[PDB]
C-alpha cells in the first residue's frame, strides 16, 4: 500500500548547506536550486545531485515573506540538467513566496515552473524549508502542478523522515510502527543473521520487505535460519521463497518480495534500489561491495552486519575458539563507505573470487595469503548481531541514546573478550565518491558486468 | 576479429579504440578475457608480436586485474628465460604465458588502461 | 533425553573432592545422603555429606581403604525419617570394606545393610582426581542400575556421562561436540514470551533433547510483534502459546521433542514438570513467576538462567514522558550459590503488591497507596532478542568455557542500549542467605508454598 509513494532524498551534507543558505539569520527568504537524478522504479525517487545557491546580493528583493531573484540562475540550472534531463527543484524559505525576474519580464512561481519544463523535458518541483530543517515539496509534471512529494528524507547521523500527511514519536511506540509501515526494507542475504534481521523487520511493521538470496534451505542450516523446517531442508527450498511465505503468514498480507538471485545481478540491484534501508547480511566481500555501491548510488542508508568465530589449534589441548566477535556498520549517503572502512578491499575480493585451483596455486606462490579458519556459525551469536543491527536503525530514526548517534557509526563486540568498542564517523577517512546520487547511470553501479547491452 | 562477448568500462573501450588495437572480448566458460591481437613488442624477444590478454575479474574495476598473459610464450632473444613467467593458462584451447606481475589496485584510477600500462612497462623492462 | 541422574552442588563436590584426594595418593571415603525426585527420570539430590576421618579409617592404602561401620550406621539414622538414599563415595580405585567392633563387611554386604536400615535406594560411586564422577545404584540392597549422568552446575557446568571415552576429548563451543551434550539434556522455558519464544527457538535449534514449555497465555494480534513463529491465524484462533510453539518445534526438528504445559508456573503441574529439566530459562516478567522459578532451581538442584528487559520511562517536567533507558538483565543461579532472592530480583513486598485481589487493588488506588501507572514503554522484538541471545549464550559459555575471563565474573549481566554500557557482577560480590530448600526435593508443601500443596 504505502510502498509506491514517491521520494525526495537529500544527503546530510547537501541539506546542511541548503539549510544554512536558506536561514542565514537575517530572517529573510533565500533561494536555491536542487538538480536531481531519478530512479523511476516501483516508486519515483528524486536523488539530489547538485546544489546552486542564489547569492543574496544578486537578488532584487529579500523580505521575511517574499524574495525576487534573477532568472540567470534558472538558466544555469537548465544548462546543468539539459544533458541527462535531470529534475530541477526550486527551494525557498518557510513562507515560500517568490518571483523570478529577467531584464524584460517577471515570472510567478507557476510561470517559473513552466519555464523549467520548457528547458528540460522532465519532472520538476518546488520545495519549502522551515528553520528546523523539515522540507515539503510539490512535483510539477509537464510544467503544471501535479502531485506532492509523499516523503522528503535525509539519512544522516540521525535519519529524517518528513511526511506530507504530517511531537516526535518516541521509540517502541505506535508512532514507530506507523513510520515503518510506510517504508521498504531490503534484506540482502536471508542467512543466519539475515533471517533474524528479516524476522525483526517483519514483526516491527515494515510495509515492504525485499529478500535477496540465491541459496536454499539445507539440513546444515536448519540450526540457524528462522522459520526453516525439516521439510524445507529435505526439499531444498529457496531461502527467499521460504521466508516470503513466512512473512505472508505472520503479517497476513503479501508484503514480502522474494528475489531468488545473487545481489550481484541487475534484478537484485534494481529491486534493492527501491528500498528505504538496506540490511546487508551476506558473508562475502563482493556481496558487501555490491551493497555499498547501491547505498551511495541510490542514497539509501545501509546497515552491514557481520560475525566471525576464529579458531586456532593448540598442540597441548587441540582446536580452541580464538574469539567470538560481531560487527555492525551504519553507512549514510555521503559519509564514510564500507570501502573507506576496509570492510572489503580489491585484494580481499580477488582472493575470494579465485577458483579452487587458482586459490591453491596462488597461495603456493605466496602472493595471496591464506584464509582464516573459523568454527561453525551459531544461532546465538547471529541473534546478538542481528538484534544490534536493527536496533541501530531504530536509534537513528527515533533517537533514545545518551550520546550522539555519530559516536556509534561502527560497533565491534566480543563475546569471548567480553568487550565492545565503537568508532565515530569523524575518525574515519572518506575518499572521493563521484558515484553519489548517480542512480542507475549505465554501467549499473559502475560495474561493466551489471551493465545493459 | 570483432568478437565482443561482454562490454568493458566505456573509458576502457574508448581507449582501446583510440589506440587502434584489434581487440576482442571473449567469454570462455565464466572467464571474461580481453585479448589484443598483434600486440607490437619491443626488440629483444624471440617474437615481435603476441596476443596480449587480461583476465577481467568478477567485480571489475573494484576487483583488481592481477596479471597479464601473452601468446606465443616469450623468451629473451638470447634464450634466457624471463623471471616469473613459467606458468601457463588455457585460453580457448591456447596455452598463454602468464607473467606473474603484481601491483596495488585503486578502483578510483585503475582500469584495463593502467593494467595495459603495467604490461608494457614490464615488457620494456625485460629486454633492457 | 532420559536417564537416572545424580546432581551435586559445587560446594559439596569441592569439599568432597578435597577429602577424597588429600594429596598422599591414598584412597579416601565419604558417604553422601541424597534426597530423591521420582518423576519422568530419577533425580538424586545430594543433601548431606558425611566425611570419614583418615584417622577413623583403620587402614588407608593407594588401592584400598577400610573405614568404621558406625558411620554407615549414623548415616542410616539420618535417612530413616524420609527413607533417603545413601551413596558411598570413594577414590579412583573404589575397593573398600566396612569393619566393625565385631565383624566386617564387603562392598555388597555394606550395600545390603543400608537397605535393611532404610527401605529405599542406595548406591556407591567413585571419583577421580580431576573430579569426574561415575556411580551405580542398588535397590533392595542388591545391584540395580548405573547412573547415566553425574552433574555439577557451578561457575562451570560439569556433565559426567556414563558413556565416556578417553579418546573422546572435551569439545569446544559452537561445534558439533556442543550439540551432542545438548541432545541429552532437557531445558524448561518458563514463559513463551517475547524473550522466551526467542530462548525456546534457540534451544530447539541448538539440538536440545527435550524442551518443556510452560505458559498459560495465548497468541493475540497484540503480540504478533514479539512471539516467534506466531502467525495471524493463531491470533485469530487465540491459540495457546505453548501449543503454537510445540507444533513449531515439531516442524523444525521433525520430531515431537517438546512438552507443552498450558498452565502457569504457579501450579503443581508446572513445577513438577519443570523439576525434571536440566536447565531452567525463566522468561516471565512477574515477581511471582521469578520467585517460583528460583524455588524450583534450589529445591531440585537445576541451574537457572533468569532474563528480563525493561524500557523505563520518566516524565520530563516540560517535555513529557521520555525513554529513561533501554535495559536488559541476565542472572545465572547455580545450585548452592546466591539466589535471585539474595540478589533482590524479587522481595516479599514486591510479590505482595503485584498479586493483589481486585478489591485490594481498588482500595489501594482509592486511598492513594498506588497510582496504577505504566512506568514502562512497549517491549520491542529487538531488545527481547538482544537479551535472549545473551541468555542462551551464557549457558553455552558455562557448559563450554570460551571467554578470556572466568565465567564467575559474569554471574549477573546488565546492558544499556541507550547508555551504551554493559556491567558485570561477580558471584563473590553477592551476599548469600541460608538456603533451607537446597536439595530438599518435592517435600510438601511443594516449594514450601501451601497453595502449591496437595490438600
Ligand atoms: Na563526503
Ligand atoms: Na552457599
Amino acid at each position: 500500500n504505502a510502498s509506491s509513494g514517491n521520494r525526495l532524498i537529500l544527503t546530510q551534507e547537501l541539506h546542511t548547506m541548503l539549510q544554512k543558505h536558506l536561514f542565514p539569520g537575517d530572517g529573510k527568504e533565500a533561494a536555491a536550486i536542487l538538480i536531481c537524478n531519478r530512479y523511476e522504479g516501483g516508486r519515483l525517487k528524486l536523488l539530489a545531485k547538485e546544489l546552486i545557491l542564489v547569492p543574496y546580493e544578486e537578488c532584487k528583493s529579500r523580505t521575511s515573506d517574499f524574495i525576487a531573484w534573477p532568472g540567470n540562475y534558472l538558466e544555469k540550472a537548465i544548462d546543468v540538467a539539459e544533458e541527462k534531463s535531470m529534475s530541477i527543484i526550486l527551494i525557498h524559505s518557510h513562507p515560500g513566496g517568490f518571483l523570478v525576474f529577467s531584464d524584460t519580464a517577471d515570472s510567478s512561481d507557476m510561470q517559473t515552473m513552466q519555464s523549467l519544463f520548457q528547458g528540460v523535458d522532465a519532472i520538476h518541483g518546488s520545495a519549502i524549508m522551515i528553520h528546523s530543517g523539515e522540507m515539503r515539496a510539490r512535483l510539477y509534471r509537464e510544467g503544471k502542478f501535479a502531485e506532492n512529494v509523499e516523503l522528503v528524507t535525509v539519512a544522516g547521523d540521525d535519519i529524517h523522515y518528513w511526511w506530507d500527511d504530517k511531537l516526535k514519536p518516541i521509540a517502541f511506540t505506535s508512532g514507530m510502527t506507523d513510520t515503518f509501515q510506510k517504508l521498504t526494507a531490503a534484506i540482502i542475504g536471508v542467512s543466519g543473521t539475515g533471517s533474524i534481521v528479516a524476522e525483526q523487520v517483519a514483526r516491527l511493521g515494515f510495509g515492504e520487505i525485499l529478500l535477496i538470496d540465491h541459496d536454499h534451505i539445507e539440513k546444515k542450516n536448519l540450526n540457524r535460519i528462522l522459520n526453516s523446517t525439516l521439510k524445507d531442508a529435505l526439499s531444498h527450498r529457496p531461502k527467499v521463497d521460504m521466508f516470503a511465505e513466512a512473512i505472508r503468514c505472520i503479517r497476513g498480507e503479501d508484503i514480502s518480495r522474494p528475489i531468488n538471485n545473487t545481489i550481484f545481478s541487475r534484478e537484485a540491484v534494481l529491486a534493492a534500489a527501491n528500498a528505504d534501508v538496506l540490511f546487508c547480511c551476506v558473508d562475502t566481500y563482493l556481496a558487501r561491495m555490491i551493497a555499498d555501491r547501491i547505498a551511495s548510488s541510490f542514497l539509501i542508508p545501509l546497515l552491514d552486519v557481520g560475525v566471525k568465530i576464529p579458531t586456532h589449534v593448540d598442540p597441548d589441548d587441540g582446536r580452541k575458539i580464538t574469539d567470538v566477535t560481531g560487527r555492525i556498520d551504519y553507512v549514510k549517503p555521503g559519509g564514510s563507505t564500507l570501502s573507506d572502512r576496509l570492510v572489503y578491499t580489491p585484494e580481499l575480493i580477488y582472493r575470494e573470487n579465485l577458483n579452487a585451483e587458482e586459490y591453491e596455486e596462488q597461495l603456493e606462490r605466496g602472493y595471496i595469503t591464506g584464509v582464516e579458519e573459523e568454527a561453525p556459525s551459531v544461532i546465538t551469536l547471529n541473534m546478538r548481531a542481528a538484534s544490534a543491527c536493527v536496533s541501530e536503525f531504530i536509534a537513528r530514526c527515533f533517537p533514545f541514546r545518551e550520546y550522539p548517534n555519530k559516536r556509534f557509526t561502527r560497533t565491534f563486540f566480543s563475546l569471548a573478550g567480553v568487550e565492545e568498542d565503537y568508532i565515530d564517523e569523524s575518525s574515519i577517512t572518506q575518499a572521493l565518491n563521484t558515484r553519489l546520487a548517480v542512480g542507475g547511470e549505465e554501467p549499473l553501479l559502475g560495474l561493466p558486468e551489471l551493465g545493459d547491452k | 576479429a570483432t568478437r565482443r562477448d561482454f562490454s568493458l568500462r566505456p573509458e576502457d573501450e574508448h581507449y582501446l579504440d583510440e589506440m587502434g588495437y584489434c581487440w576482442e572480448t571473449r567469454l570462455v566458460g565464466n572467464a571474461r578475457w580481453l585479448i589484443i591481437h598483434d600486440y607490437e613488442l619491443p626488440d629483444g624477444y624471440n617474437h615481435h608480436q603476441v596476443n596480449l590478454a587480461l583476465l577481467i575479474t568478477s567485480g571489475y574495476p573494484v576487483n583488481m586485474l592481477d596479471m597479464f598473459y601473452v601468446y606465443p610464450p616469450l623468451v629473451r632473444v638470447n634464450g634466457v628465460n624471463i623471471p616469473a613467467t613459467e606458468a601457463t593458462v588455457a585460453i580457448d584451447s591456447v596455452a598463454y604465458q602468464r607473467w606473474s606481475r603484481h601491483r596495488s589496485w585503486n578502483p578510483e584510477i585503475d582500469s584495463v588502461i593502467s593494467q595495459l600500462a603495467m604490461a608494457d612497462g614490464c615488457l620494456q623492462k625485460e629486454v633492457g
